């Protein structure tokens, strides 16, 4: 987190918080109201996204969902949304926080060897990231979407 | 280390669920308390030195830590506190910015006592300078920023006692 | 500045800059135009508020100008009135720019290295500070006050 | 290194001057553009592969310089370059948040030109491939941005060559 | 129909009396929410079409309503009862950016009982539909103005049944 | 009000509130306080201005206080202030509203019908509103002039 | 007549529900307010006929309401006023006692209007009668007990004019 | 609600709330907490107390859910079971009004005409609603488990 | 009918092209007078029936047109008369706003010619009053809407002449 | 255009345009600089994004250019291009205009029968104006690139 991210900072030197750092940890818990607004708004509509989002990726790269494809069955479709609704919390999770710090350690780090232990395309769980985040920034203002669409950004970024 | 928000997110993610009522509950209390702990932050700060002064004279001076003997008898041995202290200070002041005991447990009070056994160091002296400490900011700091900075202080002498 | 501090980690940890980085980046410039305001009336008090603060410093300490005293002589007293009016600069500067950086790189790393063949009090730049942070909120309103306090809280921090 | 702020906060310090109107205006001028950075920044940082790939498809690779002979030639030169790729995209990217090519100055241009004479690598080549990255990166960012992003890749080219 | 501050304008009028400190203060307890109301009513007018998608799915469809006998059954039928949905969807926004259910009252419910009961319209079923409704507008717009929302939700079907 | 105004309209052509309308309403509910101000101070000064509009009016068209006018007496003259002094309530409703729906039903409509049966001139009671908007914009900063005097302005068309 | 524990439980019986979180706090709402408005009752009992009498002087009296013609001309018009009110007190406190709407619009804001104009009895007149009481009960009744006083006795004059 | 039952009992006299009356409303309003509490923990359990009291009607009465019986068949069963959700419903709401007022008017006037029409075994449904007072004051403390049972022998009184 | 900004469109529409440049500055030129326009509107509808009494009294009263034998004689036709004026007078307005005499080609002055003829209208005598309108509305709206409020003025006169 | 949408209304009526109507027929004007500046940029990248529409719209719909196509043939999609052309001068059109009027006329109303007698595929067309609204996106600012995609999509809309 944001609070984390600074206070750390700060005990690496052997000083107190910085009159710089007695700042954006303000904004940020200014903005905490809205931030668990909009992950509040995020987690009423997680089935609607993840469904909608499965839906896109499907269309978009309908090449895992035959027989030669990685999520080939109706279980290992069950398992990509599921990998998706993990997603979906873990976007979550980094918008209440106000950092990707935990999403980070929770679903980045080491993502590339699982996937390609599983054999999975990496490409196409990226593509379905930036489908849910179309579905998402669908349901928010302007404002909310662009910050939620700025983690899933994140996201799509850091698959790849 | 971990404060509130990466507490509830941490302890959310380990079951696996998505923030519910009581987290958003949790997470609004915190954001509603994050001005006054910034505030009497910044009170600790600048006034920590004579944050110290007054406790060490309130506490640990005048007494058996300065006759020959002691464990504060000399200079250096005077010196090692003031530090020792600004510890306890600093951190704490971390734990009431970003509060949850968490730093205090893994960063300060986390082998402290096996180091004072193999090193001398009166633990019931340095947990009572930490109450003095406690008192002088429970003064400085005000009426109900004064509580939150007890129960970091609290938790500190606890721990290390 | 800000921009520095954060591009400095980036570089240090070998990466682009952060998605809670971003949001703090941006966060420090939004109130930059109420802040170029702040940081301009301590300009135009430059001269006055350090002749003042002499006024409050050299009579709390009477030694600084007294025959065993560091300041003895008006020219003495033109140097101590003259480091007053480089830390205003220094913290004005540090005001318009951010983070630590300006005073800290500048005048603050070394204070004690350029004192220890000086001989001039540290404690006394601990009661200087003190009032010059007391003479310079004055001018402010209470919600510049409060963009002005940490600001100054810093020098008294540090020197410590 | 610095950006515009420090710029003008050195460029004072220097004859001791206090902020004035000019350097105000220079502090506005800088604070009224950056969002745009930021946003630029964000959008190649989400695309830093996809440049590269582009960049080198459309200026150094189906050439002699990735067959036997040239300086990409074998997977080894070919990882060589698209890191020295990426390492310019990156550094690019940093001189244009900061506003200023102090930094890449002080951390790309000091040695490259006679390292990459010592190495054999062809500054024409690099050259090519940065325009690549900064034609590609006017592509995407948008016409906010574009001549930011652009300036200081002719800064990285100009320097080189 | 009447608003906030046209009702307390034409509650001092009629008694002739001018703008006192009771009415200026309602005036702006309207004021002070005049943002999260037009937030909420562009929500919704953004989502209108998967708010009664998603209402009839749970309340309505899949059941004796669509099939043979059913009221909703035949195209037209199915056509009139999603129009009637957006109709209550519609006048419920209106009601919250205008702070009052007078627009409900004089526009909504005045024969709509004898209407749908000359019809054989099911007004138990209407009634859970808007109340699906109103469950998913008070999950897209969240607690900032999810009560407003629900009260003239409430206020039709209190007033249908 | 702007929020009746543009609700109709949206009621009217069936469809939600567009954001151009949403924009409209977001502006109007930001120029609340202004408004409220300007009404606030007509209200406190409307004694003058209804006195010196009278006078103003009967100077210029003494012949109403005259055997033969409408207005000839006191009783009969306390009615015409007593008028005069409605319309000042109805433009101070008009200004806190943002459009004239209040006047247009309180004070305009059938206003005709009515001062055609009572005999009384309908253009000296429009110069009596002249002399309203005079006074009131001689008690008032320019732009807060200009948005009374619009609505004078539209009294005074709608009069006639 | 209702109260706020009967139209809650009305409102949820129509549709079905057991009482949820939502209605829990409305009745939890009510029950905290449960004391103030006990208070507040008898302190508008006792009190009640120099409440009218200073009402009265306040709006009533002094006016054209006294003179030969008004409505208040003579004795047992007089009578008729104390009486006429007396109710809206009696009423409006059995309102903040119960507190609801409901029993000022059964019993005595229904037909009210009919009555009036079958009898004379300026409506203007009785509603600045109403709200001269409204100020003494908020005079003597106290701060915060003056609000929702000042609710219902709105509540009567609006729906009285 | 006592509410209604004591204001309205002091309003057929055109008397103001007795003193005597300034007291019960007073001993409702402060254990309205405990019966929102109560009421909420029967809520909680309605599925079980449902369940459980069905189960010990039928053991008890099998007639009912024999060939000749009222209730023979699933939906015949799933509409029993829907009745005594129902009653459950009205004990909670008496138990929130603190008066037998609501659930008297909601389902016990004309029960003896709806189930007689229907041809169903009063007692049975008496039984039933014993039952169900047994199961949930099998889930009560002492205190509590009267309060609510007291409602639950005021239901099994009045169907008969 | 087309205003200022769809006559631009209307003419690059019937040519394939896009908006270039020279679209670009026509289109500022229009933008840059538009709050002149709206005052100058305001104004003239302000002060509608005060502009036609002068130029009646200007151009067509007192003279044989109100006696017998003329086209103004009769209470009828003087009527008719003054509507035409404010007809005139509310297009004039409509097309000084939208900045093009389409509105006027389209609706005023198709057939009006001869309907005129086929009535006996004096068609000098009405431009004789358009133009005393055009002299009264140049006088109230001062230097800066005079301009081109003559100009539709002169368009009509020149369209029915 | 607002404009011309506000005199007809005002015409229909035959009154003069309203306070409130000439408040609103102001903000379009001031928005009419950013409207231009957005239609010239959309004008410049005209070419660029013509062509990745159609790579875009081929990729998705490679069926069009089959054999079994309505633009099979070089000459064919040559006609694609240049229908695509005209739709994204209709879109700078209608931005420069401020509402979708001119577009209607010129570009929507029949364009059913337009391709069913040409016997070309909607959804293939709405393909490639989805993807030239991606194009256009990725060529703006955010709040520009809001404004061009209301267009964009109501484009898309019609055609269906
Ligand atoms: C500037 C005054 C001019 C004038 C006025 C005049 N008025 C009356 C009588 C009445 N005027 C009204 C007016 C209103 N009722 C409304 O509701 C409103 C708007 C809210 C208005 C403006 C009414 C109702 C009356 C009737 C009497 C009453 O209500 O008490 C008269 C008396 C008529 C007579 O000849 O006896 C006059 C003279 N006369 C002038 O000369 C002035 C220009
Ligand atoms: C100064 C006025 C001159 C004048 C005029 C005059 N006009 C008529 C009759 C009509 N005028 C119109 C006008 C219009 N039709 C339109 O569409 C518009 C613009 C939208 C206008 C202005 C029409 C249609 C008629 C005929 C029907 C009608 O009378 O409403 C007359 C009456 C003629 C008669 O008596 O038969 C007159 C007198 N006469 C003059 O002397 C002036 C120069
Ligand atoms: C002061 C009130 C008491 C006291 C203390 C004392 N401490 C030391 C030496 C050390 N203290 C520390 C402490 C810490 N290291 C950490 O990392 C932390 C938390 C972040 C703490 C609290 C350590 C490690 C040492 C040893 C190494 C060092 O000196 O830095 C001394 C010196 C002992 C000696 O002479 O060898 C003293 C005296 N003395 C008193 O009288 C009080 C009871
Ligand atoms: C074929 C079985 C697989 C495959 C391959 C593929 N390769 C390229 C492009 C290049 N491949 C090389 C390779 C080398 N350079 C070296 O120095 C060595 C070591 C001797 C090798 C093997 C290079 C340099 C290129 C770039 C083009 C160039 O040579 O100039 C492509 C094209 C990718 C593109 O985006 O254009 C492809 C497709 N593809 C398959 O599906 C197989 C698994
Ligand atoms: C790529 C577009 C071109 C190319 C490059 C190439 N570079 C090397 C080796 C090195 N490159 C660097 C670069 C940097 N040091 C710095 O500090 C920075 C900025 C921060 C840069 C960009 C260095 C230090 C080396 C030497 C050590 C290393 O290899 O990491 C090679 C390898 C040469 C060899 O084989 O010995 C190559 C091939 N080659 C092309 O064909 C392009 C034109
Ligand atoms: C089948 C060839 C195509 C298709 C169809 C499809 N339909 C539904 C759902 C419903 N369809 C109806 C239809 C009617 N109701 C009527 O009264 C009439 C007139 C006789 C018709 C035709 C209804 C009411 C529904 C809603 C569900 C219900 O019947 O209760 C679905 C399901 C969609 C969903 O979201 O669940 C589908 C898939 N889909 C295709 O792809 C075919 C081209
Ligand atoms: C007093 C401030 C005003 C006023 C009043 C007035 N009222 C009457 C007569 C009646 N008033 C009532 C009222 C009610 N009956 C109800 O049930 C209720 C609510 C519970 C009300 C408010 C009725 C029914 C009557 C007629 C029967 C009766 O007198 O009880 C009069 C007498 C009229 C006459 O002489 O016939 C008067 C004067 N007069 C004023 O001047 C004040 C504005
Ligand atoms: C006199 C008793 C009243 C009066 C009158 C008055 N009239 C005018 C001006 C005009 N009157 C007419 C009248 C008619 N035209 C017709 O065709 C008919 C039907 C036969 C009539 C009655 C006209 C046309 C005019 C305009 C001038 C003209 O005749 O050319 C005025 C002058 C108004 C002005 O602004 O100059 C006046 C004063 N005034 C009173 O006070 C009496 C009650
Ligand atoms: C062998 C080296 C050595 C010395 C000398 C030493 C001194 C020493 N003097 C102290 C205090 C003190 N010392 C003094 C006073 C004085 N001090 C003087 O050297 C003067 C003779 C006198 C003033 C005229 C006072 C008043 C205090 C109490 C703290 C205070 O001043 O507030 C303390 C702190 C602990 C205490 O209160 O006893 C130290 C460390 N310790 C060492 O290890
Ligand atoms: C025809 C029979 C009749 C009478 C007389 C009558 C009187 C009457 N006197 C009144 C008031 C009043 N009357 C008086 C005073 C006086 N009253 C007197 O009879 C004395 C001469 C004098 C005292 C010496 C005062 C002071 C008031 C104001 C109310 C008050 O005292 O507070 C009022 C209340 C309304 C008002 O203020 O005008 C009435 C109705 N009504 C009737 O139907």
């Amino acid at each position: 987190s944001v609070l984390t991210k600074a206070i750390v900072n700060a005990d690496a030197e052997a000083r107190y918080l910085s009159p710089g750092e007695l700042d954006r940890i303000k904004s940020f818990v200014a903005s905490g109201e809205r931030r668990l607004r909009i992950a509040q708004t995020l987690t009423e509509a997680r089935e609607r996204i993840v469904k909608q989002a499965g839906d896109q990726l499907f269309q978009i790269r309908p090449d895992v969902v035959s027989p030669g494809g990685n999520a080939y069955g109706e279980k290992m479709t069950a398992l990509c949304l599921r990998d998706l609704d993990y997603y979906l919390r873990l976007v979550t999770y980094g918008i209440v926080a106000g950092d990707v710090t935990p999403i980070e350690e929770i679903g980045i780090i080491g993502v590339k060897e699982m996937y390609n232990s599983l054999q999975t395309p990496i490409p196409a769980v990226a593509e379905g990231v930036r489908a849910m985040k179309n579905v998402a920034t669908s349901l928010l203002s302007g404002d909310d979407a662009a910050e939620a669409g700025f983690y899933f950004d994140y996201l799509v970024g850091a698959m790849q | 280390m971990q404060d509130a928000i990466t507490a509830v997110i941490n302890n959310y993610d380990v079951q696996g669920k998505y923030l519910d009522g009581a987290a958003l509950d949790k997470l609004k209390a915190y954001f509603t308390t994050g001005a006054v702990r910034v505030r009497a932050a910044a009170v600790i700060s600048s006034n920590a030195t004579t944050i110290i002064k007054e406790a060490a004279a309130k506490a640990l001076i005048y007494s058996d830590l300065t006759r020959p003997g002691g464990n504060m008898y000399t200079t250096r041995r005077y010196a090692a506190c003031i530090r020792d202290m600004d510890y306890f200070l600093r951190y704490a002041t971390y734990a009431m910015l970003a509060g949850d005991p968490s730093i205090l447990d893994e960063r300060v009070l986390n082998g402290l006592k096996e180091t004072y056994n193999s090193l001398g160091v009166p633990i019931a002296a340095t947990v009572g300078g930490i109450q003095a400490m406690k008192e002088v900011v429970g003064g400085l700091v005000g009426p109900d920023a004064a509580k939150e900075a007890s129960i970091y202080f609290d938790y500190l002498s606890s721990g290390l006692s | 500045s800000v921009v520095l501090t954060t591009i400095m980690n980036a570089d240090q940890q070998l990466r682009y800059p952060s998605v809670g980085e971003l949001e703090q980046i941006k966060n420090f410039m939004e109130d930059s135009a109420l802040r170029l305001k702040v940081a301009k009336t301590l300009s135009d008090a430059n001269d006055r508020v350090v002749k003042q603060a002499s006024a409050g410093l050299f009579q709390r300490r009477p030694d600084l100008n007294n025959p065993g005293g560091n300041a003895y002589g008006e020219k003495r007293l033109g140097s101590c009135i003259r480091d007053l009016g480089w830390y205003y600069r220094l913290i004005t500067y540090s005001i318009v720019a951010g983070n630590n950086e300006p005073v800290e790189r500048i005048g603050l790393t070394g204070i004690f290295e350029m004192y220890r063949v000086l001989e001039v009090p540290i404690p006394a730049m601990i009661e200087s500070m003190r009032l010059l942070k007391k003479e310079a909120l004055e001018l402010l309103s209470p919600a510049e006050a409060e963009i002005a306090a940490p600001y100054f809280d810093y020098v008294i921090g540090a020197m410590q």
